[PDB]
């Protein structure tokens, strides 16, 4: 692989950079928060008398 | 939408990109994917002359045909130009010699493959019966793009070829080894 | 059905065009079976990936044929120049031709995938209407390539007539050899002509931006919609 791509360092620019817009597109889609989901979901049962 | 709307230039400017990017490996070049790109014109100037002519509009049918057609006059394209340059660099052959015999090679297979598609069409276009609004939409959008396409590109891509090798290189243009 | 019917016609208009060149049953069939396999195929990448049998899917195949028909002509054509280009025995043709354009193949594929997959990427209700598209394309692209990876060399190297060097069935007595005749000559005619388009060269950059403003002018002018009304057999009446 690596002979490969030093007498074709173009073509080994053209996978670093189809990579790299692929995540600065995937940045500007990708949601933002302080933390993913961590807490065990509950579920609250409510009666009145 | 609403929810916004008109995502059309962005992702066909990336596709546009992607597309540079892919034939810039393929021929280990940064010049000479234009020499394809160029072509692009070629098919869409016959599909929207056929769809104008015939009163249709532009809707996801019309985007996709031409998609297809632009992909095939890509093929073409690229299939010739990937003949000019072996002969120019796996043999001696210069720049025209090699356009030359890498554009007679190929003209066979490119009328096969245009005329072949463009018939096999042409029962969409003529549809009558239920679905035939789509079917007529896909098809007429197709059937112009792969005419102009077709009798365009055989002369313009040899061309867009040369300019292109002789805008951006150094030596040469004569036979060699 | 009226879709998969004209899917169906397609491909005997196909068969029939492959004979006009190929002026041979068996070789016709390479490319006229290479279809029906990449697009069943293409079917099972479908429900694989969950999706259903729809008025997209199906245009979807049609457009695929196309690219398929393509990638088979590529590879059967080839050989064929290649047996006439030397005279090398048919099983000896396809191995050498293949070596010559199967990395093509694969690049081309992948320089392809690059226009079919971003639409995949609208957003909305419109995107998943477009993402029919390119799934079925993009899919029946790569089985097509591995289609033309397997079967058409095998097809070819088994089912092609060998042919003589120099043979263009130039020589042969009826309508083929009339439309052999035909080709050659019109071969060079088209040789002749981009000789000398090459000779100049600046009146047809002119030609190429008149084409250009052409189809932008054509581009804005064109109206734009989604999806056609279709005449469905029924309709309904309020009153109020
Ligand atoms: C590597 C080469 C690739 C080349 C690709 C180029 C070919 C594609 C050209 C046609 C694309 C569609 O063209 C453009 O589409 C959008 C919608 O998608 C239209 O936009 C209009 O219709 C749609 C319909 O719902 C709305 O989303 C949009 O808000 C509205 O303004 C434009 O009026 C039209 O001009
Ligand atoms: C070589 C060209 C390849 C392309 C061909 C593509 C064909 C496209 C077909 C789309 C519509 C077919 O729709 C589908 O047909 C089959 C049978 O015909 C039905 O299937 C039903 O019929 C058959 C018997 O007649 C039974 O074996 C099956 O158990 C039953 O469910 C499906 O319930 C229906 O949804
Ligand atoms: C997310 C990751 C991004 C990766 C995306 C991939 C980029 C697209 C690849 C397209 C290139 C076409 O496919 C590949 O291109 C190279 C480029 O010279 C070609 O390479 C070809 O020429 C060279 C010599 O010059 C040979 O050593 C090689 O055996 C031959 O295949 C091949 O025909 C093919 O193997
Ligand atoms: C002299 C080396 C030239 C290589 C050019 C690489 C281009 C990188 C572009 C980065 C785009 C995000
Ligand atoms: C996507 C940007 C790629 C730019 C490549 C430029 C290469 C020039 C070297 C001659
Ligand atoms: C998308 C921009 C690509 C630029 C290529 C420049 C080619 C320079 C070759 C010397």
């Amino acid at each position: 692989m690596p002979n490969f791509f030093i007498d074709r360092p173009i073509f080994a620019w053209v996978i670093a950079i189809i990579i790299m817009l692929a995540g600065g597109l995937a940045i500007l889609k990708l949601p933002v928060a302080q933390y993913p989901t961590i807490a065990p979901p509950a579920v609250t049962i409510s009666a009145s008398y | 939408e609403r929810l916004s709307g008109n995502q059309a230039p962005s992702l066909y400017a990336i596709s546009l990109i992607v597309v540079f990017l892919c034939l810039a490996a393929l021929y280990e070049s940064w010049s000479i994917p234009f020499s394809v790109m160029l072509v692009v014109p070629l098919g869409v100037i016959g599909a929207l002359l056929a769809a104008t002519f015939r009163g249709l509009t532009n809707d996801v049918y019309f985007q996709v045909g031409l998609l297809t057609t632009i992909g095939l006059s890509a093929k073409n394209a690229i299939l010739i130009v990937e003949f000019a340059k072996d002969l120019m660099d796996k043999e001696g052959k210069g720049l025209i010699e090699a356009t030359l015999d890498a554009v007679r090679m190929r003209l066979r297979p490119i009328l096969m493959t245009s005329l072949a598609f463009i018939l096999g069409v042409m029962p969409l276009v003529i549809s009558t019966g239920a679905g035939s609004g789509a079917q007529n939409a896909v098809g007429t959008g197709v059937m112009g793009g792969m005419v102009t396409a077709t009798v365009l590109a055989i002369f313009f891509v040899p061309v867009f070829f040369v300019v292109v090798r002789r805008r951006f290189s150094r030596k040469n243009e004569d036979i060699e080894h | 059905h009226e879709v998969v019917k004209t899917l169906v016609e397609a491909i005997i208009l196909v068969f029939l065009v492959m004979y006009l060149f190929l002026q041979n049953f068996r070789a016709t069939l390479i490319p006229t079976i290479a279809v029906p396999v990449v697009l069943l195929g293409t079917f099972a990448v479908l429900a694989a990936f969950g999706f259903s049998i729809n008025t997209l899917t199906m245009f979807g195949m049609v457009l695929a044929i196309g690219l398929l028909v393509d990638d088979a002509i590529v590879v059967v054509e080839n050989v064929e120049r290649v047996m006439a280009e030397e005279g090398l025995p048919p099983k000896e043709a396809t191995r050498k031709s293949m070596g010559q354009i199967q990395g093509a193949l694969v690049g081309i594929a992948m320089v392809l995938s690059a226009v079919f997959v971003p639409m995949a990427f609208f957003g909305g209700s419109t995107g998943a209407i477009y993402r029919q598209f390119s799934i079925t394309i993009v899919s029946a692209m790569a089985l097509s390539v591995l289609v033309a990876l397997i079967l058409t060399p095998a097809l070819c190297a088994t089912m092609l007539k060998p042919i003589a060097k120099g043979d263009h069935g130039e020589g042969k007595k009826g309508f083929f050899g009339w439309f052999n005749r035909m080709f050659e000559k019109s071969t060079h005619h088209y040789t002749d002509s981009v000789g000398g388009i090459l000779r100049s060269t600046g009146r047809y950059l002119v030609l190429y931006l008149i084409i250009v403003v052409g189809m932008a002018y054509l581009f804005v002018r064109l109206p734009s919609s989604f999806l056609p009304d279709e005449d469905q057999g029924v309709f309904m009446t309020m009153v109020q």
